[PDB]
């Protein structure tokens, strides 16, 4: 039933779970006790911008990803319409959350306009770029800057253009 | 006593398209990558690790239409399989 | 008739270390990443796809010594599993 | 026995192979008939440089990778001590090889000194950089520039530094 905490996410049965622990021995990330764990996730979505077109439909993305991450056991912080500077501040704050110490993993989701260089902040324009680089995201969440997530999977999801090209070539059929 | 740890480890990034290329967003249905990711996570979190799920998402994009994109996994330092074990 | 294909697809890159960081080479034994890659390919090509083998190589580097490195898989657009089927 | 074409690579038995085709249905890259296929691989190794230290032990790497790729069924071209310009030329020539049309896959292996930006050519110095970017490698082998490898796995292996840092942090044990 979709009325449960896991919503539309299909459940892993105990039979499935023990088979998974058989197919792969000591090569699975450990999960913490459901009763005591404090999993966190972060969603940064830029929909309304100063200079670039509004991202109509972004609310559908926020709703879908928020509910999915909750279904998977994560407490989700949603931040909207941030400059690259604000994104950096929010990511640093996220890295400092005490809940990560009693968590086994994290998800970070970024949704915005993008260019080859990276992800657009709310103030971005061609004349005055406002860009967050993927490299900065990794640096803020690594073992130096986020020791609480040492040895724990950190999944980064990015919805953004990476350039202007349609991404296709023709071939004779 | 102090011990050394790798500075960067246990990351996986998943981007909506390949470098240089666009990603698509439907004004009422939302971003195609995001929708597809949710559908695959819902279906496969129970049986597949995250790397495998991301592969399946990529496969679903394989036959391009007028609005093409190919999601890309980037900068992967997962040393183990990441199963979500939904319900646990 | 013409048909559209993705410009970039079915790639996997595997680098000897993470961005910003060194990779090690022994003057007589060769590069540590290369040696480790060969050993894992020899052992696992028969049973594991290339993505899985690369994961195992990463796992083997996990406990850092005085000469640490963490190989990284990059820019992955494999839509299927790549098994080498050695002997076939 | 290691006297065979596959050397020290453990063989996949027919029992293993059919089980693999059962565990995963239509999600495996097709392999071409062994009798007719023409698999190619390329190894570019820079050992001797104008300005930077000789890469002692590089011959061990070349021997090991060449024999491994042959064991896996690939005809291996080995190119040594190339400028970034020469590497680009060699990669373009490799992309144009007619054998790729009757191949199911390729391996490209690069071994050199490296910096954050990319892979060093033989002439590289801090004053006059001679760098091949990973981005250029992908571009030369993509569907536009290498149509013969459309839908076929392209595995790129890079042995090189990616910066000066030891890649470690301390934690209290």
């Amino acid at each position: 039933t979709s009325s449960g905490s896991e919503g539309n996410v299909k459940l892993c049965s105990l039979e499935e779970a023990q088979r998974i622990w058989k197919q792969k021995s000591a090569e699975i990330y450990p999960i913490m006790d459901k009763s005591s764990r404090t999993r966190l996730a972060l969603i940064i979505c830029n929909e309304e911008f100063d200079s670039i077109p509004r991202r109509t439909g972004a609310e559908v993305d926020i709703t879908g990803m928020t509910m999915l991450l909750q279904n998977l056991g994560y407490s989700v912080d949603v931040k909207k319409n941030l400059t690259a500077s604000d994104m950096t501040t929010e990511l640093e704050a996220f890295a400092h959350r005490p809940e990560h110490k009693t968590s086994d993993s994290t998800f970070l989701v970024f949704m915005s306009h993008g260019i080859r260089e990276g992800i657009c902040g709310k103030k971005h324009s061609e004349q005055v770029p406002d860009i967050l680089q993927l490299n900065a995201i990794f640096n803020m969440l690594n073992t130096k800057n986020c020791p609480s997530l040492k040895d724990k999977p950190k999944v980064i999801i990015i919805q953004a253009c990476r350039g202007d090209s349609p991404g296709v070539v023709w071939f004779k059929d | 006593a102090i011990r050394k740890a790798h500075i960067e480890k246990d990351f996986i990034a998943f981007c909506s398209s390949t470098p240089d290329n666009v990603s698509w967003r439907h004004p009422t249905m939302g971003s195609v990558f995001i929708g597809r990711l949710i559908e695959h996570m819902q279906e496969y979190a129970c049986s597949c690790d995250v790397e495998e799920i991301f592969r399946k998402v990529r496969f679903s994009f394989e036959q391009p239409d007028g609005r093409a994109q190919m999601p890309t996994t980037e900068r992967v330092t997962l040393t183990r399989c990441f199963y979500l074990f939904p319900g646990h």
